[PDB]
């Protein structure tokens, strides 16, 4: 479990610099939706994060702060195999995997998910513009996070 | 809170102080290179975890300084803390304390405020000298005058070796010693003595070593500092203060000057015999054989005696030797001084040290003992001075500094109102 | 109803105290935690004496502890039952004074006692009316010979008429561990003789002899001699907390054995001991205790009593017996015993009787005294006294920090007046 | 949302310059280009002071470098940090100052600075709330001295009420470099005790002595000179941009250390002189640093404290560090100071905290002080350019261009005035 701990950790450290350009995030993403024309509809998808920053992406910093986010979610899906591969695992287990995949498809929405209380991306960002515009895209990581968190206790309570 | 200050002036005092700071990381089982409240007497902490020992060694020649930089304790002794002297006053009184000693005093009393402010509670000063050395008899003198100057009243022990005897290593040593005893009656505190002779006479017939060296020598006498500063160390049944026993110990402003004796001085392969009594090792405190300083005990009279005690003793046999101790006709003491003992116990017995050749032993004993019989070792002191100035001899050396030509002469009359006193309290 | 307050001097009293604390908690049903768990309702209604109520069930020592020496402040925080303690009844200084009388009292004394009294005030107020006060100090140690006296003093001229009652311990022949103790014990004696309602010598060799010859254990560190000490105060003090068939508080028992304003010096005793060979082949009766009343082996102080008389003796005997039992196993004695006891007093000796026995044990009794055998003790006090000054040793520490030496014969023209005192009635 | 515009003079100030704009790059986490790679967004939000945006995301820098010899501006260009100024910003003459203050200012001077003052207003007006400006020259350098007193006069007139700043390295008594310093200083203390709002003096000897006692260099080039002067100044500007517990921007500093007009000459100091081989030897506490900013050896000018007057002194603390520690020993360190401060300005001193450290580093501290005994650095100028006016020397370089000899001795009674003022209201 070390060697996908240690990912986790660099992770963990990747999600600090993250919380810390949260600012530059948010401002990445309000000016990738100002060219993109489109703020009817809240940010949902990865794959429409990074169609996003492909094309309608301004700044180097900003594009920048939207490499290092793809490739913390990138990182967190090559994790996900390894953390995959560990153990067996019970019904609940095979449930949290399920959840983690779904948490990590791109496909998948993020409106819906909120930060957990140890969090303070919803004491930072915006009132609206975390409500209806893109509080998922904040939240998703500490959740995340959250659920690995979880199912490394529920591994080491688990007996082998 | 308290913590403990010890200065190192000297070859001798580099070389003692070398196996003393040696002893007290391993009793604390503190690694050299610096890492791993007991500890708070000797070693004042670093914001990483690591310990800053509270030792100063200052010395007129780098020959031996550096030699300590080359340690494996490099990784320990704080660079500031060593002091290189430029030049050497070479067994010359005068150099130091009126030539050479100039520069270098002013850099340490820096060493001394640094150290005095990480201090917040100040327990005592421990100075560390030779008799033989120039610098360890000229270069203490100005810096016991000067260590009178900012504090008159905190405990100042002048750990001295005194001169054997039949034996020396130095020859204008008559000279040195009288220079020495002018400034420790003006200024100071406490001063223990041990010769090298003794030191040298017990480990051949107790520790059956033919061939020791100068750190074989050191090690037993870092063996008393460590039961002196034991009581401040650790907690025991009856812990001393310095201040203390500088009141207790201590007569009268002339004579602080007592004699030091440890026990058991028993090898690893000796101490599997015999039976460890409290009473086998205080009948073994009082023998003539057993002192660190080679005079007869029978030519005097015993004055104090204390006895730490460290390992696990308990108090009733104590006071039981005392008793029996007092009985004898043999031993005699002061008439007016018939309570004239004083016991410390500690829990903690010493440790042992690889490559050493004492035995882990459960009980362990010291002495701080003042006898008026040290006067024969004073009156050959004054003997051979006596044997020396009559015919003006090595006059020129001294004088060259710039110091006076008849106060050589003011020493001795100081030295003989120092010996007039012992007949009078002794008689 | 009636609430006391213990002070503390010297690195020797923090012994005395935390066993003393140590003992007196078990008797009540207290873990150094702080909940009680018991099941004797009498412990709680007196508890008041000793204690203060906190919350929750909890209760804290009326404990003050003076002393010059954190490190071994360190160990009575570091004890196990010092947890109780209250954090400032605690009054611990940084600087320490050396072994002798004068730093203490002094240069030291001008600034740890004032935050002694804020101390004591704190908890004098939250009283409902103070007893008195308790000091365990010493006459051979410096610091607690010194600042005890000044412990003393204040808090006398603090409070006019209340009652002072302490634990000293006194020089021995053989037991001899200081060498200015001749110095600092007689020099405190005067002010104790003047400003002290209750002292109680207790002599350490008694203590080492009765744990060799009496008790006979074979490593007895210190914590079993604190264990005789502690045990000897509460039974001076167990007619104050527990109801007996005859009771006698602390006042009337300053009244009774202190006949004269000066000579109250103590001579304590308390004999419930079994010896490892002897736990069974002992016949617990109440005539037991009067053979072993008054043999020599139990008391507490190195004199020989055959060379003198007793003044008072009082027999607290608590445990469960019967009066009648009681006063004549005494009553034979009194009459016996015509030439041990002083005469100007007939009926030597008035008794109290207590109903609960102290834990672990079936019954015990105690022993307060004063005699016409303590002339010798301080005799030999003062001749080496008078000849410390004839050589005038060991004076200059003294003397150099500002003081006179009249100061220590003004103590010589005082405690003269004290042994030839006792001389006039023998 | 605060700018101030930066402008250079001498071939000094761009070698601290480019060492000075690394500092702030390296605090703001800036790649040599000039782009972002950072970690918080904090410094963002304040990055705006000493730069302005570009269009793709770059940040241009604020700072305008003017010399009549053009080679170290193309050094500059070519630097290490060469690739990162805006090339408008470099503006090279032809005949230089020639060391000479009258080549560099009247003929040569002006044909210059009009193009320069066109920079002036295209980097002032660019900025919303525009506090001042500051100017990084030298005394010993012609162009530095001549040409940047001219660029005194003529912002100031045109821009009267803002913050002038100035960064001046001044001449030294040993390390005197250059044969015309007491012409060329006096020459623009003319002008720059008429004209400067804040000045700060910058001894080079102090410099090459900080690096020797207690850095303990092995080759001290003239990297590591930068290196501290930029750091110095580099904690001078942070509490206008980064916020701190307890902040004081530009004028905060302008206002309380300066009583009177013509006094605002500073003395200052960077506190962690902490050697490559004893980081673990120290305890990094503020109860070491303050001894440290008052001692006898980190002062960064010829100006022993007891040789000294303190009147004001600004104590800027950087880093993690407890308030009430600090607030109690800045009250410890006057009080001990009683004849080293004041005494009719009570409570000197200001503290001043800014939360972020410098990187590497965890606490961090610059004294920063106005003294008397800057007219004793002075009065070496004093008593040196007096003299030489009598003996009517190198008259040719400058009467030859054609300014009148009176002024020449008013600038003796001018720079009389200053000293004058020192010592009247010394006592
Ligand atoms: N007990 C003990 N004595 C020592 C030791 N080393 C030297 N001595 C004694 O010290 C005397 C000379 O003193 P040193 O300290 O060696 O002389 P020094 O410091 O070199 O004096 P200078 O030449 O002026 O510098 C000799 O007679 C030795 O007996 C030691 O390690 N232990
Ligand atoms: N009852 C009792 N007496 C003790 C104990 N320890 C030491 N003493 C006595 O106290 C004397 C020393 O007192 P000291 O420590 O110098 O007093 P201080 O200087 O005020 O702390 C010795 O003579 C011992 O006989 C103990 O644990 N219990
Ligand atoms: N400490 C220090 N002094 C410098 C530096 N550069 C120049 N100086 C000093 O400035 C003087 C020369 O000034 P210069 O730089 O040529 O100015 P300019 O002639 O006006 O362009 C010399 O005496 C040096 O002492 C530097 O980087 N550090
Ligand atoms: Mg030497």
């Amino acid at each position: 479990m070390n060697e996908v701990k240690e990912s986790l950790r660099s992770i963990e450290q990747k999600y600090k610099l993250f919380q810390q350009q949260q600012l530059t995030f948010t401002a990445a993403l309000e000016h990738c939706r100002e060219n993109a024309h489109d703020k009817i509809r809240p940010i949902s998808s990865i794959g429409q994060v990074q169609s996003y920053m492909e094309h309608y992406c301004n700044s180097s910093t900003d594009r920048r702060v939207l490499l290092m986010f793809l490739d913390i979610c990138s990182e967190l899906n090559k994790l996900c195999q390894h953390f995959e591969a560990v153990h067996s695992g019970t019904p609940v287990t095979n449930n949290l995997l399920e959840k983690c995949k779904t948490l990590v498809s791109q496909s998948n929405d993020l409106s819906s998910l909120r930060a957990k209380y140890p969090h303070d991306v919803v004491n930072h960002l915006s009132c609206d513009e975390a409500r209806n515009h893109y509080g998922g895209v904040v939240s998703l990581i500490p959740l995340i996070l959250d659920l690995m968190k979880e199912w490394i206790a529920h591994s080491e309570k688990l007996p082998r | 809170m308290r913590e403990c200050i010890s200065i190192h002036v000297g070859q001798a005092g580099v070389q003692i102080g070398n196996a003393c700071w040696e002893l007290y990381c391993l009793e604390h089982g503190i690694q050299p290179d610096g890492q791993m409240d007991s500890f708070n007497t000797f070693f004042s902490e670093t914001g990483a975890g690591k310990h800053v020992p509270r030792a100063v060694f200052v010395d007129l020649e780098p020959t031996v300084i550096d030699e300590v930089r080359t340690g494996t304790y490099r990784q320990l002794f704080h660079p500031e803390q060593l002091i290189t002297g430029k030049e050497d006053a070479a067994n010359n009184y005068a150099r130091g304390h009126y030539t050479i000693g100039k520069e270098i005093i002013d850099l340490v009393l820096d060493r001394i405020r640094k150290l005095a402010d990480q201090c917040t509670g100040l327990q005592g000063f421990l100075v560390f000298h030779s008799f033989g050395g120039g610098t360890g008899s000229g270069f203490t003198s100005l810096l016991m005058e000067r260590l009178s100057v900012d504090y008159g009243k905190k405990s100042k022990l002048e750990f001295s070796i005194y001169p054997a005897p039949q034996v020396s290593t130095a020859v204008v040593e008559p000279y040195n010693s009288i220079l020495t005893t002018h400034t420790t009656l003006e200024h100071s505190d406490c001063a223990f003595m041990v010769d090298n002779e003794a030191i040298y006479d017990i480990c051949r017939r107790n520790l059956d070593i033919e061939r020791p060296t100068y750190t074989n020598l050191n090690r037993l006498i870092g063996q008393i500092v460590s039961s002196i500063t034991a009581s401040l160390r650790f907690d025991g049944a009856l812990n001393v203060d310095l201040t203390e026993f500088q009141t207790n110990l201590v007569p009268y402003p002339r004579i602080h000057f007592p004699l030091a004796t440890y026990a058991p001085v028993i090898s690893a392969e000796k101490a599997y015999h015999e039976q460890l009594s409290v009473a086998e090792i205080t009948n073994a405190c009082f023998e003539p054989a057993n002192q660190m300083v080679k005079c007869d005990p029978r030519h005097g009279k015993y004055m104090a005696c204390c006895l730490l005690y460290r390992g696990d003793v308990v108090p009733k046999d104590v006071n039981a030797a005392i008793a029996t101790i007092k009985t004898k006709r043999t031993i005699q003491f002061v008439d007016w001084c018939p309570t004239g003992f004083k016991v410390g116990i500690n829990y903690q017995p010493p440790t042992v040290v690889p490559g050493g050749d004492l035995a882990k032993v459960q009980r362990a004993v010291c002495m701080l003992s003042n006898t008026t019989a040290i006067a024969e070792a004073w009156a050959r002191l004054d003997h051979k001075f006596d044997l020396m100035y009559a015919k003006r001899a090595f006059v020129h050396w001294y004088v060259g500094e710039g110091m006076e030509e008849g106060e050589f002469s003011e020493a001795r009359e100081d030295m003989a109102a120092l010996e007039k006193d012992y007949e009078e309290v002794g008689v | 109803m009636r609430e006391i307050v213990h002070l503390q001097a010297g690195q020797c009293g923090n012994q005395i105290g935390a066993k003393f604390w140590e003992v007196i908690s078990d008797e009540h049903g207290i873990d150094p935690t702080g909940t009680y768990h018991g099941d004797s309702d009498l412990q709680l209604e007196r508890i008041n004496v000793y204690y203060n109520e906190a919350t929750g069930g909890k209760y804290v020592p009326r404990a003050v502890l003076v002393d010059l020496e954190p490190g071994t402040m360190d160990s009575v925080r570091s004890g196990p039952f010092g947890q109780i303690f209250r954090p400032d009844n605690f009054v611990f200084g940084q600087s320490g004074a050396g072994n002798n009388w004068a730093k203490g009292h002094y240069t030291e004394g001008a600034e740890l006692v004032d935050s002694v009294l804020d101390v004591v005030r704190k908890e004098a107020e939250s009283c409902d009316c103070l007893q008195g006060f308790q000091l365990t100090h010493s006459l051979g140690g410096g610091t607690g010979s010194g600042m005890g006296t000044l412990l003393i003093s204040k808090i006398r001229e603090e409070y006019p008429d209340r009652i002072m009652n302490t634990f000293s311990v006194v020089p021995s022949p053989k037991v001899s561990d200081t060498v200015v103790e001749p110095y600092n014990a007689t020099l405190s004696v005067h002010q104790l003789v003047e400003n002290t309602d209750e002292t109680y010598c207790i002599d350490n060799e008694a203590l080492y002899d009765i744990c060799f010859r009496t008790l006979k254990l074979t490593t007895p560190t210190y914590g079993d001699l604190n264990h005789l000490v502690s045990a000897t105060m509460s039974g001076v003090t167990t007619c104050l907390r527990f109801p007996g068939q005859l009771n006698a508080d602390l006042r009337k028992l300053a009244v009774n054995m202190v006949p004269f304003p000066r000579l109250h010096f103590f001579m304590p005793g308390f004999a419930p001991l079994t010896s490892r060979g002897s736990q069974q082949y002992r016949a617990l009766t109440v005539p037991e205790l009067t053979q072993q009343m008054f043999d020599a082996k139990n008391m507490m102080a190195a004199c020989d009593p055959r060379h003198g008389r007793y003044l008072t003796v009082a027999a607290v005997f608590r445990g469960r017996m019967s009066m009648k039992e009681v006063d004549e196993q005494m009553l034979n004695v009194q009459n016996k015993n015509s030439s041990y006891f002083v005469e100007w007093i007939p009926n030597n000796v008035k008794t109290a009787v207590c109903d609960i026995p102290p834990r672990g044990l079936k019954m015990s009794a105690t022993f307060i005294g004063n005699s016409t055998a303590i002339q010798e003790l301080f005799k030999r006090i003062s001749e080496q006294f008078t000849a410390m000054f004839r050589r005038k040793a060991f004076l200059h520490w003294y003397t150099g920090e500002g003081m006179d030496e009249m100061e220590f014969t003004e103590a010589e023209s005082n405690m003269n007046d004290l042994v030839s005192e006792y001389q006039q009635y023998q």
